[PDB]
């Protein structure tokens, strides 16, 4: 059915229906325009006339100006022709590159899976990364709040982290730009073809772009998010994938729905969020989870206002989180990289009952030493490190070692480093931190244990330095 | 006698303070967070207020 | 005709609500019978919410509204260089009408994702700390943000005097216009800024675009997207613009009132939902060009007004949220004599290095580093009678450093002559020299260095970096010039 | 024209006319009244029926009475005739002298001068005030605000500076009380009465009062300070000569504004203020001005709620001034008057190539020192005076010293001081800065520097001070 | 009544914070929209309105008058909040009271530095002035003085002895309930005082040392008191009077 | 069902931090009057007649009884907060965990000084 423009102020837009109602969310197809604008029904106001929320500008429109019902929401192209393209919210492509030709179509509002088609199991989802799968391991179908901005390795950890799950599990991923800076989308879609994880050549691409960028209405930035799930959601219930969602930023998710209702004339709550805060953020996670089909597990840029973890939308955030990812500049300039703190990040599921004992007393073991080798600093910087007791040499010697061991080439940095990138097994991860400890390689010096991948490299290296 | 007492106590009546200061700032940052939490509330009730009497 | 004609329903605190109307756009010019103009913001089943374009007096209950084919467009071209005009192109330094031979809609989109190339070449201030330690690259979006009167107009204006030397200059690539856009502030105010770039020889290459606290709402909030507009005229045509919006605070304050006034919903501060979106357009609209669409540049220095230091405070809060980064002000480094009052350790540059010559780069980094380590040790200095020698050292490299990032206003400078003077410091030739005699030390030693060693700086600018040479040649300059200086 | 009213709620009053509706901005006359009743229009509200802003008293006022049109905004007389005259917002006498006969009236309402109108000319005035005179000089022709929270001395500094700058000024002066103290408008008439600057037996005024004060209903508060303007502007323009304008206080406009925007329907903006916050300030501020034809020096005090800077009314009104005076509680209490913060107020002319490089580096050397004892302050209050460096605590007996020697006795506040009071010229202030931060006074105790005028007496009070 | 017809009256608001309280209720129940803290846009209006009404006539309108003492109260001591500071605003100064003071022992609790008089001695006769005139300078530098040297090593002369004056102006300037003082008993103990008579009198005495004093004074010296009440002033006869007995009667009392 | 019918029974509201943030959304998108922290003024009353209903039933009425074990989220500590303070006001007692004796390894992390029970020592069996 086709109706009318009643009423344009600024991306609200209302629009009368003589006959059947679009349904809320429904998508709505403005006629007479250059470009598509999509309108999302928000309201139904009573008189036959819907509010909505506007996907693109609104300059130009006429009271009485067509508008057609398109009988679903918003519905975007999904499958393998995704990966390496650029789509927007409503699913058009802006990369240049024609028409996304998959054979599926998808609406980006769905409800979360059902309580039975719940997963009761909590597992890793490896990574090969040693820090983050021995200190912080990110569970499969959880939300990992990645901490740190610029300066930090932060692209290449991301971009890593799609080469990696895509080598050991399978699983492609999935890129959401949540208020992207169009500069910045730029420069990572290249640096995604300069590493290989997209390709512009071949079918080899592991990952679909999706922006929302920061000069879009709020009702396309609040969207994005669910437009990127949507995407991932393909893989996980038709492919059976373990997939990767990345959601930059989730606090510009969160304030582009506290944009939309205060567009709506809803009444702000505490801070001034959406009084919608926690329901907007739960409709929205809630999807990201372990099926009985697959998975999809999310990696979620956190930005923190005034520094404040109380703050209503961090707050809200990390009630979803089960790991933290901590990029430290610190961290960055000792040469350390992935530039990951050791004890600032953190996982739920680093417990005996979920990742069993022995990855428990290695990691709590890793753990303890980096906390003990901080308490000697003050005593070094002081003494001196020859009047250490031979118990309190030992922990020195060890904990840089396992600081250097820690670090670890990737595969996506082959280019600028020479160096070949390394995926390290969980159970290898395991090994060498446990041998480190037991006091196995007391005998090698301690530059051996950087950037190499498994512990046999770390001899391998010991032995090639002469 | 008297230097190594005097310094040994510096030592750790500074590491006191020092420690003291730390838990003070913590303290008063937490504060400060509720405080500019209710401020931006405060306002928001005061313009809905001003603005649905109309 | 009240499709193509209105009736004045109501009138006041510049908002007009017009029966009729009914074939109007979202935000189309409209004409009231005494000539002022208005824009059309709210379209409403009964009625149209229309903004003042001037005084309300001269609007009563029954003036006829008129839409005339009109188009909110501004004058565009190289005709506004030298020439001070208010939001709508107009010409209000009382020299004739614009020469313009086109026009550009004030409302477009920004380029997006493809039309781009990364952010690669230098745009130079001429600013000693935002040059070396918050570099700004043609295409850039830079953040000029602190409480009031700390010296976010004179970064700009220094930054738009600096381009002189390149718009002189044979090379036509290194050629910058500049575009001042003026928000809310005083007439006067205006006058003694442009003054300023008048005696400095700025004006012939620069647009003020001004739009001061008398003029209108509307006017204010268009200012902005006029100026940006001129400058993509520039973007678009392989040439090169940097743009000041003076300031943002200013224009989202009236945007706020014509929202408020509307009765669209209040927020945060008062502020509508759509208070980001207007700023995030506009700042989008700085670009780097590709080769394809002729390379060309649009840089941008917003500034914003803190209150109290609150960086989190609502707008702010935006602004910082869009930019590639910022330079933050402070009122203590001020008044302590770090001027300009950049606070080094919290300004940011995210495109940074990317956008600096391989000389600067050079010294900046060493200079950052040892600024940080300053940093750590820096409470210990008046406290500090029994340190080692390291943190010793630690001070008085930190204290000379931050000597040599002070600067005078007015007095931009090329960035071979930033690299000579950052060089003293970081060689450690100054470290024995008392701080307060620095900024005396670095005048003498740099009009020096220009009078009788141009070959030397010549050599700094060409060759990119500082050779086994230069570094010969600095090494006796200073040593010799130091023992005299000290004589 | 002839109207009706129709609601009356406080200052606001809705008229309906059944012929020709008043512009915006137009004065319309209620009838029957035993005094004039002013309502001016702010806006047509549909229906031929506008909203107005009462300029007097709505009490006695009834659903029927009659509304003349005076086919004009408020006119007021202007000219030579309001010398030694006190007018009220809408330019009645209240001096009980009788009529005010000018051969010309004037709008309250115009439009400010345009930019090519605008001049660049900026010269010392100096004031006889150490603290303004070193730091933060004022400019002929320039825009002067005093910043205070409740009690910290504005009204006493525009007072002193009408006693230094005034009282010898060669043109005229005009001071528009705004919402303040009816004693205090008392307490100037007669002191000026007294210095001879207003004369009631010849024509040698020099000064036109312009007041509508705190007993006043917000209407008369939000136009007074047109009214004051407009007589100002006369002078500037129509003898283009060298006019002073001291507004007490400019606040007071923004606030009468917020008293009726809630029944003129606005939603509020932040702090409970007028959307139109900033226009209504700016159509008002770009009229105080200096301009090609004559030069104004305008003085304004401005008030600071709950004595935060931050608030819209204060903060938006820095952007209209050359020069600023910031006034602190926090170092009134301290018994340092004028409690003029060193390290917040600010001069155009502070600059080495207008003020000269010797007054510039004393003026920045004298900040720097105060900024150095402020960051010391909180951490030897609790870590102790014995952990400085020698040279340390020197910065803090300098600094303690030239805080002090800021402080001066005013004439105006010998009520308050029990000294007499001091002015001191510019070159003496800068050499007593001066001397200080060389140490030529270390030796002097703290006390020496406290309330007094040029660096000498401080030498002879801390001789006193001895026995 | 009293200000127009010849007289004088005094006129206590008990108290205006309650007021405003009721005339925010009756507003908002009008539906007048709220403003900064939902009190009405123009509360400072209520009050200024009010209190424009306390007066000084002129012999022509009779001469007579009207003083008010407003009251407000505060929160947790904030004299800066926004509508204390509307009536600090309004009046011609404020006498702001502490609980730390008050549990201190300074009582009246009055804060020095916080309070002012905008008539200052106008207000006065000229023997109070005479005492009184510079003292509230004084003792703001004296506060200050006192909090900086909080850290007692080596003072200078000059702060030891605006200290030692300090403290003991202090003890001067307490009072006790329900015995308002006549003008000249106030003249001759701050006269004492300010005049350093009592500079090396151990401060926690000084209270004893008044009380008896004054009943010295009054009993013995009603004709020096009565010469000061009439005059106005303290002439070169009475202050050679007052001299001769603070200095004669402290030494006894000290014995 | 169970108090009752002469039987006992233990409910957990997990937590009731998150029912009182839903509630608020409710009352916000009906335009209620937003107080301290934007909650209603009827925020207490959600909790009290929900906790109220939980009661132990004496021999005449079955003997039965219902155990309520609300939950509730501290934001960094704070247990003066709105909410908090409104449930503590409820209940019979609180057992308060501390972030920092969970960092440090002591869990159960209660932190003993800060809870109570204000009812159940009659109710501990003396062997305890
Ligand atoms: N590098 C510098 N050295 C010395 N003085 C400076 C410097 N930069 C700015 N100033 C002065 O500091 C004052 C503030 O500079 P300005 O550029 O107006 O800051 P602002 O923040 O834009 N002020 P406002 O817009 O009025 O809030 C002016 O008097 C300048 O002349
Ligand atoms: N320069 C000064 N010297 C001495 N006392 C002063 C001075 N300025 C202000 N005061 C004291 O502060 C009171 C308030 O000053 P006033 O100018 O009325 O403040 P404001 O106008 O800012 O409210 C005065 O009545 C006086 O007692
Ligand atoms: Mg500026
Ligand atoms: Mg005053």
């Amino acid at each position: 059915t086709t109706g009318r423009i009643v009423a344009v102020i600024g991306a609200v837009v209302d629009v009368q229906f003589d006959e059947g109602l679009p349904p809320i969310l429904n998508a709505l197809e403005v006629q007479g325009r250059e470009t598509r604008l999509v309108l999302e029904v928000a309201q139904h106001l009573g008189e036959s006339t819907v509010r909505t929320i506007a996907m693109d500008g609104t300059e130009g429109l006429v009271r009485g100006q067509k508008v057609l019902d398109s009988g679903a929401p918003i519905r975007i192209p999904v499958g393998p022709e995704t990966l390496g393209r650029i789509m927007n919210v409503i699913g058009e492509p802006i990369d240049e590159r024609g028409p996304i030709k998959t054979k599926q179509f998808a609406a980006i509002h769905a409800e979360a899976p059902e309580f039975v088609e719940m997963s009761v199991e909590q597992e890793i989802l490896v990574t090969g990364i040693k820090v983050v799968d021995l200190l912080a391991p990110y569970a499969k179908g959880g939300k990992i709040g990645l901490f740190g901005g610029a300066g930090v390795g932060k692209t290449v950890l991301i971009m890593e982290l799609i080469n990696n799950v895509a080598k050991a599990h399978g699983g492609y991923s999935v890129f959401a730009g949540v208020g992207e800076r169009t500069r910045e989308g730029n420069d990572l879609y290249h640096e995604m073809i300069e590493s290989g994880v997209i390709n512009l050549k071949d079918a080899t691409s592991k990952v679909a772009l999706v922006y929302g960028q920061m000069n879009e209405p709020p009702g396309a930035r609040a969207r994005v998010a669910l437009t990127g799930l949507t995407v991932a959601e393909y893989f996980r219930d038709q492919e059976g994938q373990d997939v990767l969602l990345f959601i930059d930023n989730i606090f510009r998710f969160t304030q582009a729905g506290s944009e939309v209702s205060a567009l709506l004339g809803r009444i702000p709550s505490a801070v001034g969020y959406q009084p919608t805060l926690a329901t907007d953020m739960g409709t929205m996670q809630e999807r990201i989870t372990t099926t009985k089909k697959g998975s999809i597990t999310s990696v979620q840029a956190i930005y923190v206002p005034a520094d404040d973890l109380t703050d209503p939308a961090p707050a809200t955030t990390f009630a979803h989180l089960d790991a933290t990812t901590v990029l430290s500049r610190a961290i960055a300039e000792l040469g350390i990289y992935p530039a990951v703190d050791p004890l600032d990040s953190t996982s739920r599921i680093m417990d005996p009952n979920i990742v069993g004992s022995e990855h428990y007393d290695v990691a709590r073991g890793v753990q303890k030493i980096l906390q003990d080798y901080k308490s000697l600093q003050d005593i070094i910087a002081i003494l001196g490190m020859d009047e250490l007791s031979e118990e309190d040499k030992l922990t020195v010697s060890r904990a840089r070692k396992i600081q250097r061991f820690l670090s670890q080439p990737f595969q996506v940095a082959e280019v600028f480093t020479g160096h070949l990138g390394k995926l390290v097994p969980l159970k290898e991860t395991i090994k060498g931190f446990q041998q480190i400890l037991a006091g196995e390689y007391d005998h090698l010096p301690e530059q051996a244990f950087y950037m190499v991948g498994p512990i046999e490299e770390a001899v391998a290296k010991a032995d090639k330095l002469a | 006698e008297s230097t190594t007492s005097e310094q040994s106590a510096r030592m750790t009546a500074m590491d006191n303070a020092s420690k003291n200061a730390s838990e003070m700032i913590d303290k008063l940052t937490l504060t400060f967070n509720r405080t500019r939490q209710a401020v931006i509330t405060k306002e928001l009730i005061e313009i809905i207020s001003g603005a649905a009497a109309l | 005709d009240l499709e193509e004609t209105g009736r004045v329903l109501s009138i006041g605190d510049g908002i007009a609500r017009v029966h009729g109307l009914r074939n109007v756009q979202a935000e189309e010019m409209v004409e009231f019978s005494s000539g002022l103009k208005g824009m059309s913001l709210n379209l409403e089943p009964d009625n149209v919410g229309v903004v003042v374009f001037g005084n309300d007096k001269l609007i009563k209950e029954g003036d006829i509204v008129k839409r005339t084919g009109a188009i909110v467009d501004v004058p565009v071209g190289e005709e506004l260089l030298g020439r001070v005009v208010d939001a709508l192109g107009n010409a209000i330094d009382g020299k004739g009408p614009i020469g313009s031979k086109a026009r550009r809609r004030v409302g477009l989109k920004a380029p997006g994702i493809i039309p781009r190339i990364s952010v690669r070449e230098p745009m130079q201030t001429g600013i000693k700390a935002v040059d070396s330690l918050v570099p700004i690259g043609r295409g850039q979006r830079e953040l000029i943000i602190g409480d009031r009167q700390t010296g976010k107009t004179s970064i700009a204006i220094d930054t738009i005097i600096n381009q002189k030397r390149f718009n002189d200059g044979t090379d036509e690539k290194k050629k910058l216009y500049c575009i001042y856009v003026a928000i809310g502030q005083k007439r006067s105010t205006v006058a003694q800024l442009v003054k300023r770039l008048t005696d400095a020889d700025a004006m012939k290459y620069t647009i003020v675009v001004s739009a001061t606290a008398s003029d209108a709402a509307p006017l204010q909030y268009l200012a902005p997207y006029s100026g940006c507009s001129m400058g993509e005229y520039f973007r678009d045509n392989g040439k090169h613009a940097l743009i000041i919006y003076d300031d943002l605070s200013k224009q989202a304050v009236a945007y706020r009132q014509m929202s408020l006034l509307l009765r669209r919903p209040p927020g945060r501060e008062a502020y509508p939902g759509d208070v980001f979106y207007l700023h995030s357009r506009l700042l989008e609209r700085a670009a780097k060009m590709n080769d394809a669409f002729g390379g060309g540049s649009l840089t941008a220095l917003p500034v914003i007004e803190t209150q109290a230091g609150d960086v989190s405070a609502y707008i702010p809060t935006n602004v910082i949220s869009i930019t590639d980064g910022q330079i933050f002000l402070e009122t203590e480094l001020f008044y302590k004599g770090i001027r300009p009052a950049i606070n080094v350790g919290l300004s940011v540059s995210r495109v940074g290095s990317a956008a600096q010559t391989r000389a600067m780069k050079q010294v900046a980094g060493t200079m950052k580093l040892e600024l940080a380590q300053y940093r750590e040790v820096a409470a210990f200095a008046q406290f500090g009678s029994d340190l080692d020698a390291a943190t010793q050292q630690l001070l008085s490299r930190g204290v000379r450093l931050t000597e040599l990032l002070k600067q005078g206003q007015y007095s931009p400078m090329a960035i071979e002559e930033q690299v000579a003077v950052i060089y003293a410091g970081v060689r450690g030739y100054l470290d024995k020299l008392e701080p307060s005699k620095i900024t005396k030390f670095e005048n003498a030693f740099l009009s020096h260095v220009i009078s009788q060693h141009q070959a030397l700086l010549s050599k700094i600018r060409t060759d990119g970096k500082i050779s086994e040479e230069s570094d010969a040649k600095l090494k006796e300059i200073v040593t010799n010039f130091l023992a005299g200086f000290e004589a």
